[PDB]
Parts: C-alpha cells; structure tokens; sequence
C-alpha cells in the first residue's frame, strides 16, 4: 500500500490499480474505484462487443471506407483506403497498433459509443462510460465522467470477454481476442516491462489528456491460472507528460504482492 | 441552403485573420460546426469543431493554442480567429456542419453540410 503511494510521489502522478489472480481470487487494489480517462484501452472492450455480435465467418466481411473516415492516427487503415479492410483486419489494427480509424469503423459497426455503453451495461459493467469516437475520447478534464472507467471495472470487463469464467465469449472468439492482445506492438515499456521473463502478456495501452497513461492486461504464469490487471495513471496539469516506467514499476509491486 | 466562408486571403507570417462562415437556407444553431483545410498537394486535414449546447471546442494539435472557434447564433455565422499564422497554415479553409454526432469530429464523412472554401495565404 505505502509502495504505491511512494511510486505516485516519484512520478508526480496518481495511480489506479486493480489485479485479480483468477486461480486464487487474491486481489491487489490501490484507488481501484477512482475514475480515469480509459483512452485506447476501450479498443479491447470494443472488440469484445464486436465478437459477441459477429460470427467468425462474419468477421471476414470487408468494410469499405474513404480518406473521409481517417482521423489523426491511422497506421494501418491509411494503407487500405483503396480496397477496404475486413472486420478481422480492423480488429487486428485497432488492438495491435492502436489504429484510431479502425476503432471508429468497428464502433460504427456495433452501433456507436451509446451502443457500446449498452452492451457493457448488459455484461454487468455499470462504471465504464463510452461517449466519443477517437481521438476526441482522449480529451477528458478531471472531474468529468465521459469516456472514463476505473481499474476494477476495466479488469472485470476484460476478464468477462477474455476468460472462460465468466465466459462472455465462446472459446474460438476468446482465443482471437487473446491472440491479438498477446501480439500487441505498443506495450513493451508498460505491464510487459514489470512481469518476470517467461510469463506471457496480452495487453492494451492508452494515453490521454492530463498525462493519462494506462495499460490493461491478462498475464499468464509459465504454469497455472492467469492474472487480470489494470494500471491507470494521470497527472494534475492538462499538458503533462507521462512516464511508462511508472506503469512498469507499479506492475512489479503488484507481482510481489501476488507471489 | 448554403455555407459561405469569408475573411480569408493575403496575410503576413505572424499576423491574424478572422474566418467567417455565413449560413443560409436553414438555421445552423443546433448543428455541430467545424473547420477543415486543404493545401495544394497535401491531404485534407481537420482544423476545429464546436458542439451546439455547451459549445465544447476541439482543435488539431497543429493548430492548438493559436486558433479560436466561436459562434453567433443570431447572425447564423460561426467564426475562426487565427493568431500567430505560420507558412504551414497556407491552405483552402472549408466550413463544415452536421445536425448530430454521427462519427468523429476529425473525420470528414461526419459532416453532411460543406462549404465552397476560402483561400488563406501566409
């Protein structure tokens, strides 16, 4: 407990932490019910909802789009304007590269942010508040509830989609979500940097206004049951920068507490 | 119905321009307004966006701190005050509108009402 307070002070930041060992139900919590802008971590839950609504076959449906659909960060989507991309390809881009237009196209396919909210409430998430598209969802002022969640809610929702208990997705679809998250390219300095070598990691990162820096993950020991955790952080000033080391260090504290 | 943009043209680096977007045919007071720009050769990019109620403003990083989006519901006009103009700001400025939030403010496909555009030179 005092370890997390010490970390907060070292990085001039505020932490929100929740971790659950699914094998023992042992938990690690630090401000687990405090709201933070969820930022791109929402992309994992958006895909979870997409997977509840579409068959594996239906993920092969090609989605056409134009340059008018592109936003501020389109690493993959900008390359396929001419042909379009399948729902499978869009989910890959959104999760592995944090492609913003890919998230927006998926969000439109599932009915928009209000539909994502309804589907999250249906799985029992009464806290996550989807409201906006990318990148405007990153513009959260402290005190606002729009486009925010908590460490506890994000772990609960991530666990619901990714794991067999409480299996909100069938096995084949869970496998897809886990595979994409395991092959994420954006989180090497976050949760991945705080877990021991040999443990497998499936994560989704996010960064937003007020120096918000987040990472949510499912982590596996070489042998045994997974840990689901969320490490969220923010700062007092609008134009504050973040340090990935805060997340990596907070992950190290969590792992000590769990082992 | 039409959206006509004025206040653009010949200006020096570091100077200021106030772009005016005059509406006609219908009231645009309940509409989510915005600005987009297109430079010769360079791709069309988002500039600014404003909501109808609370009037929340959204600006591109490339324009943030220098530009200011403001409304005038009575005159059926929206304004874009551009300060500390850079050679980078040289483009054709388009006034955009949508009655509802159908997508991202940064996405051109989100706007159902488009203007003819006004030339801005630095």
């Amino acid at each position: 407990k005092d370890d997390f307070a010490k970390l907060e002070e070292q990085f001039d930041a505020k932490l929100g932490i929740f971790a659950l060992d699914t094998g023992t139900n042992r938990t690690v919590a630090y401000r687990p019910d405090e709201r933070f802008a969820f930022a791109s971590t929402i992309k994992a839950l958006t895909v979870g909802v997409l997977l509840q609504q579409k068959s594996i076959e239906d993920l092969n449906q090609r989605i056409t789009y134009t340059r008018d659909d592109l936003v501020n960060y389109n690493p993959i989507t900008e390359k396929h304007v001419d042909t379009g991309m399948t729902l499978k390809e869009l989910a890959d881009a959104s999760l592995r590269y944090s492609d913003n237009a890919a998230q927006n196209l998926i969000l439109k396919q599932i009915g928009g942010p209000e539909s994502l909210k309804k589907e999250l409430r249906k799985i029992g998430d009464e806290v996550t508040n989807p409201e906006r598209f990318e990148p405007e969802l990153n513009e959260v002022n402290p005190g606002e509830t729009q486009d925010t969640s908590t460490a506890r809610a994000l772990v609960t929702s991530l666990r619901a989609f990714a794991l067999e208990d409480p299996g909100k997705l069938p096995s084949e679809k869970r496998e897809l979500l886990i595979d994409w998250m395991k092959r994420n390219t954006t989180g090497d300095a976050l949760i991945r940097a705080g877990v021991p070598d040999g443990w497998e990691v499936a994560d989704k990162t996010g960064a937003a206004s007020y120096g918000t820096r987040n990472d949510i993950a499912i982590i596996w020991p070489p042998k045994g049951d997974p840990v689901v955790l969320a490490v969220l952080s923010s700062r007092d000033k609008k134009d504050a920068k973040y340090d990935d080391k805060l997340i990596a260090e907070a992950t190290k504290v969590v792992m000590k507490a769990l082992n | 119905v039409q959206l006509q943009e004025s206040g653009g043209g010949l200006v020096q680096a570091g100077g200021s321009l106030r772009l005016s977007c005059a509406a006609s045919g219908r009231t645009f007071s309940n509409d989510h307004m915005g600005w987009f720009r297109k430079a010769p050769g360079k791709e069309r990019e988002f500039v600014a966006a404003i909501t109808p109620g609370t009037e929340k403003t959204y600006y591109a990083d490339s324009v943030k701190g220098r530009f200011a989006f403001s409304r005038d519901n009575a005159k059926n006009t929206v304004y874009l005050q551009m300060n500390s103009l850079k050679p980078e700001d040289t483009a054709v400025y388009y006034c955009v509108a949508t009655p509802y939030y159908r997508g991202s403010y940064y996405a051109a496909s989100t706007y159902t009402y488009w203007g003819q555009g006004t030339q801005v030179t630095v």
